[PDB]
């Protein structure tokens, strides 16, 4: 039996690209995404894929989850809760492993199982070259007005992160009324200063203040956080692929995806 | 069952052990065998008192998760090694089953994850280089280190050896490993006096005390060099016997204490610099 790996768009992690005429395609793998149609995703997660894959022998088909999300548990409407995004794919068994830039918490962490994480990182804040602020304390982000807007991804950890602290529900709140679908989709309506700030994963925020020169963090990691592999809470693979995890942050092949893709 | 022995090792400020009747505030009772003599297994557990960030971490896993303990040092070697493939250290007795976990400072790697089970690391570590003064050297992969020769003279560094550090140099970089034996420091306070002193270039070990150590150094001169730039990054964990029933609760444990904010607190409180 062959391994159905879901991922998402999320560069410099999971870049996709359209097939060329042929059907056809740095290392690239054939994945399908939204009805779906055939594309080329390639990136570090990908290289991960590819490592974790030749080191424990396995095949594999990747897609892209298809509410484009993350993943979060809400409500059902009632009663029922449900995961959606990259969550609810593999608790259903649309897939089998997620490979992504996938945060770890509490909250996933009761229904799924991480590997050790691939990438320690934490939550910053991304905004345009002429903004200024001291960080995720500031007076215009604690106490928020339409004059001064800041979002995060939808059904994403950070907005589990602003939902779970009762005195983080002012923020929450504002965030709510602009929170975006894509990370892509965010940092684009910061350049256009539809956006003025971006709270969102360093490693993520970081390479595109790094390429797109007008976009800056600010500042300042304010939270820690980690990447892992998502399993389901069987697995047969899940102590196999730690191990995996650990022995290339060990002996340099993380850090020369690192240096590859950021 | 719902009572536990548990080991753990002296670091600061990760566990520091105190002198005692009653262990006082903040810190709690971890006994330690000291033998009576060199020429016999005779010994006596001597009561003392430790705190430190992984003793907070304890007991804010033992609140929630519901478990007592009997906490007692290390005896048999550090962190642990595997000598003649028999493992020595905290490591060690998980292994051996002496301990149901161990707390403290302890690297997670490859190695030892195949013999015990680890919790999700809770502090970022890895391997970085400090120094005293000004230097252009990269980190651990900059040619001064990995052909020393190359130079003249040669850089003079070394690391406190046993750990997951020198673990890690010697399968990755076989000509450094054996070229900075003869620098082998006795331990971390050794080796900062060498580095003031100037009978040591650089000191590579362990991130997370090494950036604490500089965070705490008056003068502020050591720093870790690449604006603390850290190779082979991972974390402390806690280590668990392989199988343990344990990991899933001290794990989802740990991951809602950061969600609490309880991490960060426990951050400031025995992390906070004044460089
Ligand atoms: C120096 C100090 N480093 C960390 C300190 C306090 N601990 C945290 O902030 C923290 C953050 N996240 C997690 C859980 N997930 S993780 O992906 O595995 C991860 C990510 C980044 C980390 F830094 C880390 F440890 C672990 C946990 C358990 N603890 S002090
Ligand atoms: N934290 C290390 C000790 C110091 C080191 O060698 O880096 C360990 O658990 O092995």
């Amino acid at each position: 039996t062959r391994l159905k790996i879901v991922t998402i768009h999320q560069e410099p992690f999971v870049y996709v690209k359209p097939t060329m005429s042929d059907g056809t395609c740095v290392k690239k793998v054939i994945c399908t995404g939204p009805h779906t149609v055939p594309q080329c995703c390639y990136g570090f997660c990908i290289d991960l894929l590819i490592k974790l894959a030749r080191t424990m022998n396995f095949t594999y088909e990747v897609h892209l989850v298809a509410d484009g999300k993350f993943g979060t548990q809400e409500r059902v409407n009632s009663n029922k809760k449900e995961w959606n995004g990259m969550m609810g794919e593999l608790l259903s068994g649309q897939a089998d492993m997620i490979v992504a830039p996938l945060t770890i918490n509490n909250e996933r962490a009761q229904y799924i199982e991480f590997s050790k994480p691939f990438k320690y990182q934490g939550l910053t804040i991304l905004v345009k070259k002429g903004t200024r602020i001291t960080g995720i304390n500031d007076p215009r982000l604690r106490n928020p007005s339409d004059k001064f807007i800041y979002a995060t991804v939808k059904q994403s950890s950070v907005d589990i992160y602003f939902r779970r602290q009762v005195e983080l529900s002012t923020m929450y709140r504002h965030m709510e009324k602009h929170n975006y679908e894509s990370a892509a989709e965010a940092i684009q309506a910061v350049r256009d200063n539809k956006l003025h700030a971006f709270i969102w994963d360093s490693a993520v925020l970081e390479f595109e203040a790094s390429q797109k020169c007008d976009l800056v963090t600010t500042g300042e990691l304010f939270f820690r956080s980690g990447f892992g592999i998502g399993m389901r809470k069987d697995s047969p693979w899940k102590q196999n692929v730690s191990l995996s995890i650990l022995k290339s942050h060990e002996n340099g092949f993380m850090e020369d995806l690192d240096k590859t893709w950021v | 069952d719902n009572h536990l022995s548990i080991v753990t090792l002296e670091e600061a400020p990760f566990v520091i052990v105190e002198d005692i009747e009653t262990c006082v505030r903040n810190t709690v009772p971890c006994r330690k065998f000291v033998k009576i003599n060199n020429s016999t297994n005779e010994g006596m557990n001597v009561k003392k008192c430790c705190k430190g960030f992984c003793i907070d971490i304890l007991k804010k896993l033992s609140r929630t998760v519901k478990f007592t303990y009997d906490l007692y040092l290390v005896t048999n070697g550090k962190h642990g090694k595997k000598v003649n493939n028999v493992w020595n250290g905290m490591i060690g007795e998980v292994v051996y089953q002496r301990a149901v976990m161990a707390v403290g400072s302890l690297t997670i790697n490859e190695e030892r994850s195949e013999v015990v089970d680890f919790s999700v690391p809770f502090v970022e570590t890895g391997i970085s280089v400090m120094v005293s003064r000004g230097t252009q050297v990269t980190g651990l992969s900059d040619k001064k280190f990995q052909r020393p020769h190359d130079y003249s003279p040669p850089f003079r560094f070394g690391t406190v050896p046993n750990g997951s550090t020198e673990r890690n140099i010697r399968n990755n970089y076989p000509y450094m490993h054996q070229y900075m034996t003869r620098f082998n420091q006795r331990g971390v306070e050794d080796a900062l006096v060498s580095l003031k002193t100037g009978k040591l270039d650089a000191f590579i070990y362990d991130a997370a005390v090494l950036n604490y150590k500089a965070g705490r150094d008056e003068g502020c001169k050591l720093v870790t060099i690449g604006s603390g730039y850290i190779f082979a990054t991972t974390g402390y964990g806690i280590a668990l016997q392989k199988g343990s029933p344990w990991k899933r609760q001290i794990d989802l444990a740990l991951l809602q204490f950061v969600g609490d904010g309880e991490m960060e607190e426990l951050e400031t409180l025995w992390l906070t610099g004044i460089c």
